[PDB]
C-alpha cells in the first residue's frame, strides 16, 4: 500500500531513532560461503530513507515500495537484519533496545468514513491496509 | 410485524456461536488480579489461590470479620461520578458452612464504602446468608449500584469482604472466589480482566448476526449467522465489537456528543496497530 | 400491597406453594416467613428429571443469584439422573424473590411450567 513496512518494538518509552542501511555480500552472506563474494565484508552500504512513526512500544518504519523484500528477521538488540540470502536491511536503534522486529504483515484499516448518523447512531466503514 | 427491520449482533468465542455466547460485547475489569494468578491484588488477604480462584475462611464469635480488598481495585471510588451505576458480577463456593442455631449471619457483602461517620455503601454486592444447603456449587451473583453523592473530604473511603457472626457461639465458613468483576454500567458483561492485563486473545472471536425481527434480540445461538472477526472497532480507545465485513454500527450513542472510532485488523490472536482516529458528533433531537 | 397479604395467609403455616398464572418458566412471591424452597419443574402436567437446569433467584433491590447444574456423570453418570428438582436455603420474611428457568440451547423442555414449594424455618 504506502510502501513496505518494518515493525521494531523496544523497551523505551519514548520515540527511538532509526537509520537504515542496505548492503550485499557481507560476511555470512554470501552463495558459496564464507569470503566467495566479489567484495569481501560487503559491496555498497546505501543509506535507506525512511519515513518513521511511533506509538508506546512500536516503531513503525516505512521505506519506499521498490525496497520491499522477504527474508529471515534477525534480533541483535542494538539492530535488526533483514537477511534475504546476499541482501541485507539494517536497522540501528538509538536509545533503546529492539525486543521484536518484523515486516507488518497484519496492516491497519484506511479509509474511514461515518455515514448515517443520528442522535442515536453512526456507521463506520473502511478498506483494509 | 410492522415495516421497521432491526439488526441483531450478539458475540461468541466458537464458530458454532454457542462457546462463549453474549447479546453484549463485553466490558473491561474495574478490578485488579480477579484471574486468581497468584495472591496479590483483589486477592491479596485470601487464604490462598489455587486453580483460577480465591480460598477464604471467615471465623468469628460476636464479630464482625473481613479481609481488605483496597488493593482489588483499579481506582479509588471518589473518581466515581455520584449517579452513575457500576455492576459488580462474581462467582462464589462455600465447600463448609459451620454456622450453629444461635449464630447469625448478618452483613455479609464485598463492598467500596465511605468510612468513619458516612458508612455509606458505594459499590456492593451481598452474598448468600445461608449456602447449607446449595455447598459445593459455583453461584453467579450479579448488582447494579447508583454511585452516592460525595461526602465531606475528610470521609474516607474503603473495600473490604465483610460477614458479621453473631450468637452465642462461633460461626465460620470457607469460601471460594471465582472471577470477580466490577465495570461502569447497568449489565454483568461477560467476565474481562482489567485494562491494564487484557490481551487480543481475551475479546470475543466471532460475531453473529440477523434481520427483520422484533427490536429485541434473540438469545439462542443458532438464531445467527456465525463469522470469524476481521476487525476490531474501539470507540474512544475502548472496544464496542468488530465484523467480517469492511462496515460496522455504532449503536446506543448519545444525542450531540463528539466521538472517536478507530479500527484494528484481527488475524487469528495477530491484531494490527489501531488505525487513524475519525471524529463524528451525533445529531441533536428536536 | 400482596406481599402483607401472603405473609398474613401462610401466617400459621410451615408450607406454601407457588406457581405462575401463566404456568411458565417463571414465579414471583413474597416469602410468608425464613424458609427452604424447593424447585420442580413440569413438562404437559408430567414432572421431570435430568436435562439443562439453569436457575436464577431476583429480588427487587437488584440482586440476582444463577445457579447452573451439571449432573453426577463421574461414576462407573450412568445411573443417576439429576436434576430432580433445586433447593434453596435462606429465603428470608417479607422479600420478593422470582425464580425462573433460563431457556436451553441444546435440551429439556424449552417452556416447562415451575412449581415453588416454601418450607418455613
Ligand atoms: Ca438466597
Amino acid at each position: 500500500p504506502s510502501g513496505f513496512n518494518v515493525v521494531i518494538e523496544h523497551d523505551s518509552e519514548y520515540q527511538p531513532d532509526v537509520k537504515v542501511t542496505y548492503y550485499k555480500n557481507s560476511i555470512g552472506t554470501e552463495a558459496n560461503g564464507f569470503d566467495t563474494g566479489p567484495v569481501f565484508g560487503g559491496e555498497r552500504i546505501y543509506n535507506l530513507a525512511s519515513s518513521l512513526s511511533y506509538i508506546r512500544n512500536k516503531i513503525n518504519v516505512e521505506l519506499p515500495s521498490v525496497y520491499a523484500m522477504a527474508g529471515e528477521v534477525v534480533n541483535n538488540g542494538n539492530e535488526l537484519l533483514l537477511i534475504n540470502g546476499t541482501e541485507i536491511m539494517r536497522f540501528v536503534i538509538e536509545g533503546a533496545t529492539i525486543t521484536k522486529g518484523y515486516v507488518e504483515k497484519v496492516k491497519p484499516p484506511t479509509n474511514l468514513i461515518v455515514s448515517d448518523v443520528t442522535s442515536t447512531s453512526a456507521k463506520i466503514s473502511w478498506e483494509n491496509g | 410485524m410492522a415495516d421497521k427491520n432491526y439488526l441483531h449482533t450478539a458475540y461468541a468465542n466458537s464458530a458454532d456461536g454457542t462457546d462463549g455466547f453474549t447479546t453484549v460485547y463485553p466490558n473491561l475489569n474495574l478490578l485488579v488480579n480477579s484471574s486468581a494468578k497468584n495472591k496479590e491484588g483483589f486477592f491479596k488477604n485470601f487464604d490462598k489461590v489455587e486453580n483460577g480462584y480465591g480460598e477464604v475462611t471467615m471465623k468469628g464469635t460476636n464479630a464482625w470479620v473481613n479481609k481488605d480488598l483496597g488493593e482489588g481495585f483499579s481506582i479509588q471510588p471518589i473518581n466515581y461520578k455520584p449517579g452513575d451505576k457500576y455492576t459488580m458480577s462474581v462467582d462464589v463456593m462455600f465447600t463448609s458452612w459451620n454456622v450453629p442455631a444461635g449464630t447469625t449471619i448478618s452483613a455479609f457483602w464485598m463492598r467500596q464504602r465511605y468510612t468513619e461517620n458516612s458508612w455509606k455503601e458505594i459499590c456492593t454486592i451481598d452474598l448468600p446468608k445461608d449456602p447449607s444447603k446449595m455447598l459445593n456449587q459455583w453461584i453467579r451473583i450479579t448488582q447494579t449500584s447508583t454511585i452516592p453523592p460525595y461526602e465531606d473530604p475528610s470521609v474516607g473511603t474503603q473495600a473490604i469482604l465483610n460477614v458479621g457472626f453473631f450468637g452465642q457461639q462461633e460461626g465460620s465458613f470457607t469460601i471460594r472466589v471465582r472471577n470477580p468483576k466490577q465495570e461502569l454500567g447497568s449489565i454483568a458483561t461477560p467476565y474481562m480482566p482489567s485494562a491494564s492485563e487484557v490481551t487480543t486473545a481475551d475479546w470475543p472471536k466471532f460475531v453473529g448476526t440477523y434481520v427483520d425481527t422484533n427490536p429485541v434480540s434473540s438469545t439462542v445461538s443458532s438464531k445467527y449467522d456465525w463469522d470469524e472477526m476481521k476487525y476490531r472497532v474501539y470507540l474512544d480507545g475502548t472496544p464496542v465489537g468488530g465484523s467480517k465485513l469492511l462496515s460496522f454500527d455504532l449503536e446506543n450513542l448519545k444525542a450531540g456528543t463528539s466521538y472517536n472510532v478507530q479500527v484494528s485488523q484481527i488475524n487469528g490472536n495477530v491484531e494490527s496497530d489501531k488505525s487513524e482516529s475519525v471524529a463524528f458528533k451525533t445529531t441533536l433531537p428536536k | 400491597v400482596d406481599g402483607d397479604f401472603t405473609m398474613k395467609k401462610f401466617a400459621d403455616s410451615y408450607v406454601a406453594f407457588f406457581a405462575n398464572k401463566g404456568s411458565g418458566n417463571t414465579v414471583t412471591f413474597t416469602a410468608p416467613w425464613d424458609c427452604t424452597a424447593e424447585v420442580e419443574l413440569f413438562y404437559h402436567g408430567w414432572g421431570y428429571s435430568g436435562g439443562e437446569w439453569e436457575i436464577g433467584i431476583t429480588t427487587p433491590s437488584g440482586l440476582t443469584q444463577i445457579y447452573e447444574a451439571t449432573g453426577y456423570t463421574n461414576g462407573h453418570n450412568q445411573a443417576i439422573s439429576m436434576p430432580t428438582k433445586a433447593i434453596y436455603s435462606g429465603l428470608k420474611k417479607g422479600l420478593q424473590y422470582t425464580f425462573d428457568i433460563r431457556d436451553a440451547n441444546g435440551r429439556g423442555p424449552k417452556h416447562p411450567m415451575m412449581i415453588v414449594k416454601l418450607y418455613r424455618n
